[PDB]
């Protein structure tokens, strides 16, 4: 939430659901990026 | 250099050699005597200009009478039929027979839509419209995006199929009616006759994005002119996606308002600001429009909302009363995200009267509180929407004019009054149309008073459309010189009419295109603007256009004699003309009509030639089979009458018009007797001006060939082999050479076309023309202008024989008024003639400038054709320089600098001419060159647009305006 939330604010139209916003939404984030499923999604969002 | 005595002389016999050689070769003073010799097989008749203005008036105000009455039944039927709808909800029974355009024509479609079923029609082809038409139906058209078939869309159809008997009886009544269309609140668009659509939705590459609620008549047809301010939330939280969906939906926004709304664009983030360089409410045409959606494509999303403060900037804006504005509908329209401050003191404060209605809009996708907006919008009579996409800006930008009609459903009859658009071009590609627009409300349960839920909105608008060409029927302009023209303008000082309006769209700026983000299959839009072009944009602008423009906008009628500035055909030379407008108001509506004649223009000639063989030899004379005896002779495409039509080819219409005179007899039954006439009489004056005198001299050294252009369409070239070199338009009232000369008092001499395709330079010779002045009674008229093409190397015999070929002492020129090389003295510059002479000898054309012995002024251009830029062809401004003679001395001498560099010059006009001859120490004398003067279309963006509305034009908006009824229920958001 400290490094990434309120940060997703790209002028595009696609959409990313796994993103830090609030914290119900860092929490799935980060249980999704545990599982290892799509994280590397996420790291690239990051990046970007 | 040589004394100013020697120069003289030799000027003043170069004069009088060209003087001679144009005279004794044209014959002015033998069509003279022939035009005075006959004097009894025409008759000379007044041009009353009052009258005549008040004729045109009176036609054109008792044809959109038609047009209103043809307004008021479809209105009436609409309805009354939708009064008696049941709104039924099981159509696949009982089958809507409808024929949907932009649908295939194949017989093999077989579409089976359920609930529908299509219509085959037989599309004849008619004139009137440009196209094929059905008259046994009517055509739907609905947009793309619109699902067909669905329980709205059906509903609508059969209830609207019962105007198909009104279409028909508005067309039986008046023949000469065009495209009569319903626009539906639902999106449909029911019109007649049926047509295809010009852009069908996908049978092709190409897809078409038309909404009728979107459309200029559809929109003023819906609701009064508004004093509109789009607040816009620039605060961090508005970054992102939501940023690029508020940029395009305030784009949108602002592409539903017309020139009689006026509009402004504030910015707030815990500050509040003006986002353009504006400050205030502006007229929202086409230019300030375009500013600022440039200035709205610029903002970033940085800070802290704060509601208070713009909210608080927005009323302060509304409460102005300094400036120009509507005074009818003052609205906030504020785009933001979410919140969780209402602002409740702030609209109190302000906003106790709900004297201004506030829209809201929730912009993408976002978790942020949306009660407080809504708050906003419902509570302060406005309306709540939400724009989660690109897709949804377009219908839910368009929708705030259901809320602003509110008033003017409950005003009852007295909303029913018949609006005139601007000028447009057609959807169905006809041209230039305006459409005369008509509310339609609804009406169940009026005689109870039941409901009245859903009663507080219109069903739609009724409109019939109006060409151009249809106007320009009733003003009929060849009684009178190519020089004097009608043209009628608004209250607004866009003109009705105009020889300068043209189909192409208003350019704006400069145009930039970037290609390397153009994928080839995105079928982009193309335009919706409409073709507003002011009064003053139009001509040259003086002080005395400007007031006979602002005392004819507030309905007043007059007549104004004076001096200005006229422009030629082409934008190359500006001549000093005496003119008279006479103006007029149409009684039915705010246009006001105008005449413009020249002095010279007050009488005209009615040819009375009555028996048979006078008229018959007269029409042999023009025939291609024995040109060789008169010359090659050119008719103008008029329409004398409906049987023959123009044909843009002169030769297979001229054919066309002697196999009808020939066929029928010249009484003509059903024929303009005048303009037949008339032509008979030119073409037999012609015959005889050509046979007496040019015939007799076969063939004479200078010239090359000798043409006459008379008012009335006959265009005759001595040489036949000539004939081929004539570039000229066959229509007398479009030659540029003939309105200026007859504009001047002299010998007119036309720069020939510079490095363009064609032979124009040495094939063709140098344009000289003459104006022919008569007296019949003491009464002044110009019939025709005699000319000659003058041989270039017998001129230049003439030059030679200190100016000598190729001489490395001296520079000897020749030019026009307007600074066009005609003759230069080292066959270098003689092979470039008719190039301006600031771009060959820059320096010596900037001092000739200074010393005031060329006069210019500049105009803008606002349709033409331009290549893009880089940041095929598009519509912007370009900018028109034009050189005349300004003071009235013969002879200048001098002597130009450059930096330790001096050149001696001495310019002299040549008598009744337009000619000026230069002789000039060599340019290589001294290497001084500092930037070429260049006198062409150059493509610009002025003028500034933030700095006419400080001081605008003078301007009247609608006098009636409907808001504020206290039966608004205005529970809805
Ligand atoms: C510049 O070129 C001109 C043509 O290219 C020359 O113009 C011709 O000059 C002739 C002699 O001056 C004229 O001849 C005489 O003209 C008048 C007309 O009626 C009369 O004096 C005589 O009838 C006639 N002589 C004849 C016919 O033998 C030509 O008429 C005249 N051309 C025209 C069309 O009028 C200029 O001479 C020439 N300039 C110089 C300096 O040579
Ligand atoms: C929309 O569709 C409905 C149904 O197709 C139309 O209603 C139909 O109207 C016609 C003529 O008005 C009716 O025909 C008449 O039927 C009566 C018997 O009911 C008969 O005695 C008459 O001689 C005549 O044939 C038809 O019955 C009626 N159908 C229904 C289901 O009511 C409706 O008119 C259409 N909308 C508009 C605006 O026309
Ligand atoms: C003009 O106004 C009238 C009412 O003032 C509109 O008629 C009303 O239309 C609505 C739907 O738009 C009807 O509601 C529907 O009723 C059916 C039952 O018949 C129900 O199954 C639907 O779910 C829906 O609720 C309403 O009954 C109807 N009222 C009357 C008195 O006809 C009319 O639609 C308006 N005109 C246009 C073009 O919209
Ligand atoms: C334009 O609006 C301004 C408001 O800023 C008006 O200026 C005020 O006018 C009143 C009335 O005379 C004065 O009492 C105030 O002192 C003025 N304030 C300022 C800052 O000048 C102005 O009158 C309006 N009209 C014009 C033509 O400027
Ligand atoms: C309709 O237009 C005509 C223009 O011919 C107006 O007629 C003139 O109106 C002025 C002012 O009312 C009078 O002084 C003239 O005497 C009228 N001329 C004629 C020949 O009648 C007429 O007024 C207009 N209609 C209305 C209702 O104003
Ligand atoms: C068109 O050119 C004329 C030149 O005659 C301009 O008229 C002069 O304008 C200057 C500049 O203001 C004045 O000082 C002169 O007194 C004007 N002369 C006359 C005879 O009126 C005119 O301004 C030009 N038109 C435009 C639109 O610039
Ligand atoms: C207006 O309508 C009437 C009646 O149909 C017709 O006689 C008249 O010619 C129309 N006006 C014009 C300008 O066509
Ligand atoms: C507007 O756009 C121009 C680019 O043409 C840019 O230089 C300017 O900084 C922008 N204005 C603002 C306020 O960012
Ligand atoms: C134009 O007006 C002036 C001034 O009244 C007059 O002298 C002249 O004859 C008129 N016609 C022209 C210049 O063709
Ligand atoms: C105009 O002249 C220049 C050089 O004099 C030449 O390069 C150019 O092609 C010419 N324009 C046309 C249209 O031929
Ligand atoms: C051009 O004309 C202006 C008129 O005020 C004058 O001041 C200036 O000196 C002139 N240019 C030159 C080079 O003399
Ligand atoms: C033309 O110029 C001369 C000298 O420059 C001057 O005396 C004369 O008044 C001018 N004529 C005008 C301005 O009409
Ligand atoms: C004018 O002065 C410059 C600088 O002193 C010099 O280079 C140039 O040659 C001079 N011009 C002539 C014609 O001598
Ligand atoms: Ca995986
Ligand atoms: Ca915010």
């Amino acid at each position: 939430m400290q490094l990434f939330g309120g940060r997703y604010d790209f002028e595009d139209t696609e959409v990313r659901r796994s993103n830090f916003d609030n914290f119900p939404q860092a929490l799935i984030s980060v249980f999704q990026v545990l599982t290892g499923e799509d994280w590397n999604s996420v790291m690239y969002n990051g990046i970007m | 250099f040589p004394s100013a005595v020697t120069i003289k002389s030799w000027v003043d016999k170069m004069q009088e050699d060209l003087v001679t050689l144009a005279k004794t070769a044209s014959g002015v003073h033998q069509l003279v005597d022939i035009y005075e010799k006959y004097q009894d097989l025409y008759t000379v008749e007044p041009n009353n200009a009052r009258q005549l203005v008040e004729i045109a008036a009176r036609d054109i105000e008792k044809l959109l009478s038609n047009r209103s009455k043809a307004l008021v039944r479809l209105a009436l039927e609409a309805e009354k039929v939708q009064a008696a709808h049941q709104w039924r909800e099981d159509f696949a029974s009982n089958e809507v027979v409808y024929y949907n355009a932009k649908d295939d024509l194949d017989p093999e479609k077989n579409d089976s839509e359920p609930g529908s079923q299509r219509i085959k029609p037989v599309f004849i082809d008619d004139a009137n419209f440009r196209r094929q038409v059905s008259y046994q139906h009517a055509a739907v058209h609905i947009p793309t995006d619109i699902y067909e078939g669905s329980t709205i869309v059906l509903n609508e159809l059969n209830w609207t199929s019962a105007l198909d008997d009104v279409f028909k009886k508005n067309r039986e009544e008046d023949p000469s009616l065009l495209w009569q269309v319903f626009g539906s609140a639902t999106g449909l668009a029911r019109y007649y006759p049926a047509s295809p659509w010009v852009d069908n939705s996908r049978t092709p590459n190409k897809i078409d994005l038309y909404d009728v609620r979107r459309r200029p008549w559809y929109i003023q047809g819906a609701a009064s002119p508004k004093d509109m301010l789009i607040l816009v939330d620039v605060s961090g939280s508005v970054s992102g996606l939501t940023l690029k969906l508020i940029r395009t939906s305030v784009s949108e926004m602002l592409e539903t308002l017309s020139d009689d709304d006026f509009v402004n664009v504030a910015s707030f983030n815990s500050n509040a600001q003006d986002v353009s360089c504006f400050q205030h409410l502006v007229q929202a045409n086409v230019r300030n429009k375009k500013v600022l959606k440039d200035a709205v494509n610029n903002i970033t999303a940085k800070g802290i909302t704060d509601y208070k403060k713009g909210f608080s900037f927005a009323f302060e804006q509304l409460l102005n009363y300094n400036v120009s504005r509507a005074n009818c509908n003052k609205i906030i329209m504020l785009f933001t995200d979410g919140g969780e401050e209402r602002a409740q003191e702030i609209f109190a404060k302000y906003n106790k009267d709900k004297k201004v209605r506030v829209f809201t809009f929730s912009v993408g996708q976002h978790n942020y509180d949306r009660g407080p907006i809504q708050w906003m919008a419902c509570e302060n009579k406005g309306y709540y929407y939400e724009i989660p996409s690109i897709g949804a800006i377009r219908i839910n930008t368009q929708e705030y004019l259901d809320v602003l009609g509110r008033p003017m459903v409950l005003a009852g009859d007295k909303a029913k009054q018949v609006q005139w658009t601007n000028v447009y071009l057609d959807a169905l590609e006809l041209g230039l149309v305006i459409t005369g627009t008509l509310p339609v409300f609804n009406i169940t349960g009026q005689f109870e008073n039941k409901t009245n839920l859903k009663n507080q909105l219109i069903l739609g608008v009724m409109g019939v459309d109006v060409s151009l060409e249809d106007i320009k029927r009733l003003t009929p302009r060849f009684t009178l010189c190519p020089n004097g023209y009608y043209f009628a303008i608004d209250p607004n000082g866009y003109v009705l009419l105009h020889p300068n309006l043209q189909p192409k769209p208003i350019g704006v700026g400069i145009p930039t295109i970037n290609l390397r983000k153009r994928r080839p299959n995105v079928q982009n839009p193309k335009s919706q603007e409409p073709v507003t072009l002011d009064f003053l944009d139009a001509e040259l602008e003086n002080d005395i256009k400007v007031e006979i423009r602002n005392k004819m906008i507030d309905g007043e009628s007059g007549e104004k004699t004076f001096r200005t500035l006229v422009k030629s055909q082409d934008e190359r030379y500006i001549d000093k003309g005496n003119r008279t407008y006479t103006w007029t108001p149409v009684n039915g509506t705010d246009y006001s009509l105008a005449l413009v004649l020249p002095t010279y223009s007050f009488y005209y000639i009615k040819a009375k030639i009555e028996e048979t063989i006078t008229q018959a030899r007269y029409s042999e004379t023009l025939k291609p089979d024995n040109f060789e005896e008169s010359g090659y002779t050119f008719l103008a495409p008029r329409d004398y009458c409906s049987d023959l039509k123009p044909s843009d080819n002169n030769t297979e219409f001229l054919l066309n018009f002697n196999e009808f005179i020939d066929r029928k007899t010249p009484n003509n039954p059903s024929c303009n007797t005048d303009l037949i006439n008339r032509v008979l009489l030119d073409a037999g004056f012609t015959n005889e001006l050509v046979q007496n005198y040019w015939s007799k001299q076969k063939n004479i050294k200078g010239v090359k060939a000798r043409f006459v252009v008379t008012d009335g369409g006959i265009t005759r070239v001595y040489p036949k082999e000539a004939g081929e070199n004539w570039q000229e338009n066959p229509e007398t009232y479009e030659d540029s050479f003939y309105k200026r000369s007859l504009d001047n008092d002299n010998y007119v001499f036309t720069a020939p076309y510079f490095n363009k395709s064609g032979p124009g330079a040495y094939e063709s010779g140098i344009m000289v023309s003459k104006a022919v002045e008569i007296y019949i009674q003491g009464k002044l008229l110009k019939p025709a202008v005699v000319g000659i093409k003058i041989d270039v190397n017998s001129w230049i015999e003439n030059f030679t024989k200190d100016c000598k070929r190729n001489s490395d002492v001296m520079d000897c020129v020749i030019l026009d008024d307007g600074g066009f090389l005609l003759m230069a003295n080292h066959d270098d510059y003689t092979n470039q003639i008719g190039r301006f002479f600031g771009e060959i000898d820059p320096s010596l054309m900037r001092h000739l400038v200074n010393i005031s012995v060329y006069a210019f002024n500049k105009s803008y251009d606002y349709q033409s054709v331009c290549e893009p830029g880089a940041a095929s062809k598009q519509s912007c401004i370009t900018e028109q320089t034009q050189y005349f003679f300004d003071n009235d001395s013969k002879s200048f001498s001098g002597v130009l600098d450059c930096g330790n560099c001096s050149r001696i010059f001495h310019v002299e006009k040549l008598m009744n001419t337009n000619l000026i001859f230069i002789m000039v120490e060599s340019k290589g004398t001294c290497p001084c060159d500092t930037r070429l003067l260049i006198q062409a279309e150059q493509t610009s963006d002025g003028p500034d647009p933030c700095d006419m509305v400080k001081q605008p034009r003078y301007r009247k908006g609608p006098d009636v305006c409907f808001d504020n009824n206290v039966l608004e229920d205005y529970t809805d958001c």
